[PDB]
């Protein structure tokens, strides 16, 4: 609570997000952008939390064209609770506010969305969100320069056996 | 991704100019989103977000705009590991040897039944970071294993950093908040202010490692490859530690490259050194910056920014809209005249006729020559030594240029190369009369769109990636968000579009409207001002609380 916003769109759907403070300004984006992108942000966060595999199965693959399963294993190593933990006790104020306003607009969308702009509506991994979700996406941005790019390479790395 | 800002001594108005062209993902977590966010009397600045991140990563403000490009700096290093003779399960450092770690994670599996199974996997860590097999590259054996350490494991400022961003004021600003904090992941920054200042950085978190380090512990063989690579059995070759770098192991500020002028900066993904070729930025760390070949994008900006006229607004959007397709520059003139070499020739014929005609475009109307041409390079990038003239360190504007057609096995492989093009392109379901956006488009539902611009490898600054799929080519990535600012007295005038639209959602008023208009090439104000906001005709309002 003690969230609130003041949203306009000018052409084309372009939000003007005004608040007083940085928890109604988080408010005012997570529902501009899930009236917009719900479906692509729930499907993102499957995606980050390693949950591809228990949704869609093994023969599937995620937007960044990475199979399901090693997908899942990389994310489920990637954003460990101590990991997630840590870098929330890192985050100032100001920026844990804006996540927590954010989280709490994008919930409030899925509340009251009926599938005006939201094709998934009823699927069941369109879900509320959590702050945690937000540091699962921030995560898997920030190691797109590094680890990212080798994650089939990591979950393929298995010590020999007995060959010659 | 592309980016040029401009200051007082080239601006037509004497201010600062800003053209950001970033080429990213059209689908998926890195799909660009429009918003404007104020916080009246500390915060107002527009730009585009990346989805689920409440801050504005590129973007303007009153008296400033930014925007980013993907770097060359390295921001991992593998680790090559000498494994304990008597058990790969083990490493040796300064010749002690130490277990692996193992974390094992659970993931739940949706079967063919639709029930869920469990699955365990291990993964193995080093002192380092995790292991990783690249199969007939990097192996594990029972001699060496690869470990990868990333520096951004630790960067926990990333959020903090473009909140930041979006706060600052003008360009030294900027450069301050950047230099404290040391946030940006894995891009360059560029930056224009309303006084007139260009701004480049290459300002990222970098592995640090001292240069006299550097000779014994990279790995030679990959290094000459470009990928970061170090001696993982020595202590000695761990990242440097410098208290004036803000996160350990990462390079201080003071020794990453920045540029600072009143002419011009750019940048289309190549290193820092010719930012602007009259002060070249050379003497970094070659895990920072290196002076290698520019891309054909990069040479194309330079081409149209060299000299002392001013530049207009509608100039650096025309760098866009041409869709000029600069690799011609270099093979088109040569390939012709190898085309007229060998009139008569029933393979060529087709080919050359279309090569002829072609306006050097990427586009919609552009006819089918940019096929035929984008088959042909994709071909002469694999022969040896077919630049009549090579790159040349000393002239790297203008190299490598040309094709060797007085070297008879030169314009053998080469005519060659023209005639398996040709035949592939003939392969292929191309109806005759074609032209280019009649194949590549972005499907919106049902419906297909038009989309001008080519791959930058072949030198079209509005880059587009597209991929076969049935009849077409699908537009994967690409020029996305579009922002060209400047600063008239009133406030910042941008101009722009998001390419594949604000929503992803086919359902959305907002799926395709833009796209249409990127289509014809159509850019738009950015409205910003609480004036330019009120006169859209289009306005909406709601305020929300709980
Ligand atoms: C941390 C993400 C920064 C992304 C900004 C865009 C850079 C580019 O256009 O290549």
């Amino acid at each position: 609570t003690g969230l609130a916003a003041d949203i306009r769109w000018t052409a084309y759907g372009v939000p003007h997000i005004r608040a007083k403070d940085e928890r109604g300004l988080g408010y005012g984006i997570g529902y501009a952008y899930a009236r917009d992108n719900a479906c692509l942000l729930a499907e993102e966060i499957v995606t980050a939390r390693g949950e591809r595999a228990r949704y869609f199965g093994s023969e599937g693959k995620s937007s960044a064209e990475l199979d399901n399963l090693p997908s899942d294993i990389f994310y489920a190593w990637l954003n460990q609770p101590e990991a997630l933990q840590a870098f929330w006790q890192a985050q100032t104020p100001a920026v844990r506010q804006l996540l927590e306003g954010y989280a709490a607009g994008f919930n409030r969308f899925l509340r009251e969305a009926d599938g005006k702009t939201t094709s998934c509506l009823g699927q069941p991994w369109l879900r509320a969100i959590a702050t945690d979700d937000l540091l699962r996406l921030t995560r898997r941005l920030l190691v797109e320069g590094g680890v990212g790019q080798f994650a089939d390479a990591l979950v393929a790395a298995a010590p020999p056996g007995a060959e010659k | 991704s592309n980016a040029i800002a401009v200051g007082s001594e080239r601006s037509a108005d004497g201010k600062g100019m800003l053209l950001a062209n970033p080429h990213f993902p059209w689908n998926g977590a890195m799909r660009f989103y429009q918003m404007h966010l104020t916080i009246p009397g500390r915060l107002d600045v527009m730009g585009a977000s990346l989805p689920g991140l409440p801050v504005v990563n590129i973007g303007f403000s009153r008296h400033l705009a930014w925007t980013h490009t993907v770097d060359t700096s390295s921001h991992f290093t593998l680790y090559r590991l000498a494994l304990d003779p008597k058990d790969p399960r083990r490493y040796l450092v300064d010749g002690r040897s130490l277990p692996l770690e193992e974390k094992s994670v659970a993931i739940e599996v949706r079967g063919a039944d639709g029930k869920l199974s469990r699955v365990e996997h291990k993964v193995y860590q080093s002192i380092y970071g995790p292991l990783v097999v690249w199969p007939g590259k990097l192996d594990w054996n029972r001699s060496e294993a690869y470990a990868l350490r990333d520096a951004n494991l630790e960067n926990t400022r990333v959020l903090q950093q473009w909140y930041s961003i979006n706060q600052a004021s003008d360009v030294a600003d900027l450069r301050r908040r950047v230099e404290a904090l040391q946030g940006i992941p894995w891009v360059n920054t560029l930056a224009a202010d309303e006084q007139g200042n260009a701004l480049y950085m290459n300002q990222s978190v970098v592995p640090y490692l001292k240069p006299e380090l550097i000779p014994a512990c990279a790995i030679p063989q990959l290094v000459a490859e470009g990928l970061p690579a170090l001696q993982g059995q020595d202590s000695r070759c761990a990242w440097s530690r410098d208290p004036a770098a803000a996160q350990a192991g990462i390079t201080p500020a003071a020794q990453l490259p920045v540029l600072l002028r009143r002419d011009f900066v750019q940048n289309s993904n190549d290193s820092a050194w010719l930012t602007n070729p009259a002060s070249p930025l050379q003497g970094f760390s070659p895990l920072v910056s290196q002076e290698k070949p520019i891309g054909p994008r990069a040479r194309y900006a330079l081409s149209r920014l060299q000299g002392k006229q001013p530049l207009e607004a509608k100039t650096l959007e025309e760098m866009v809209t041409a869709n000029h397709v600069f690799s011609a520059d270099q093979v088109l003139p040569d390939l012709l005249r190898l085309c007229r070499d060998n009139q008569g020739e029933k393979s060529l014929a087709r080919a050359c006729a279309a090569l002829a005609q072609w306006d050097r475009g990427a586009n919609l109307d552009s006819g089918s020559g940019f096929v035929y041409f984008q088959r042909f390079m994709q071909r002469f990038a694999e022969l040896d030594g077919a630049w009549k003239e090579p790159f040349d360190a000393q002239r790297p504007l203008d190299t490598p240029q040309g094709i060797a057609l007085d070297r008879p096995q030169v314009a053998t492989q080469v005519r060659q190369a023209l005639a398996d093009a040709a035949a592939e392109v003939e392969k292929s379901g191309i109806p005759d009369g074609a032209r280019w956006g009649d194949l590549q488009v972005s499907t919106r539902g049902q419906e297909r769109i038009a989309i001008p611009g080519g791959d930058g490898h072949f030198g079209v600054y509005n880059a587009i990636q597209s991929v076969r799929k049935g009849d077409h080519l699908e537009v994967v990535g690409g020029t996305s968000y579009i922002q060209l600012v400047t600063f008239p007295e009133e406030g910042p005038k941008a101009r722009g579009l998001l390419a594949f639209s604000q929503s992803s959602d086919p359902r959305s008023p907002h799926y395709r409207d833009q796209t249409e208009l990127f289509s014809r090439q159509q850019w738009q104000t950015l409205p910003f001002s609480d004036r330019q906001i009120d006169a859209d005709p289009q306005l909406q309002r709601l305020s929300i609380r709980e």
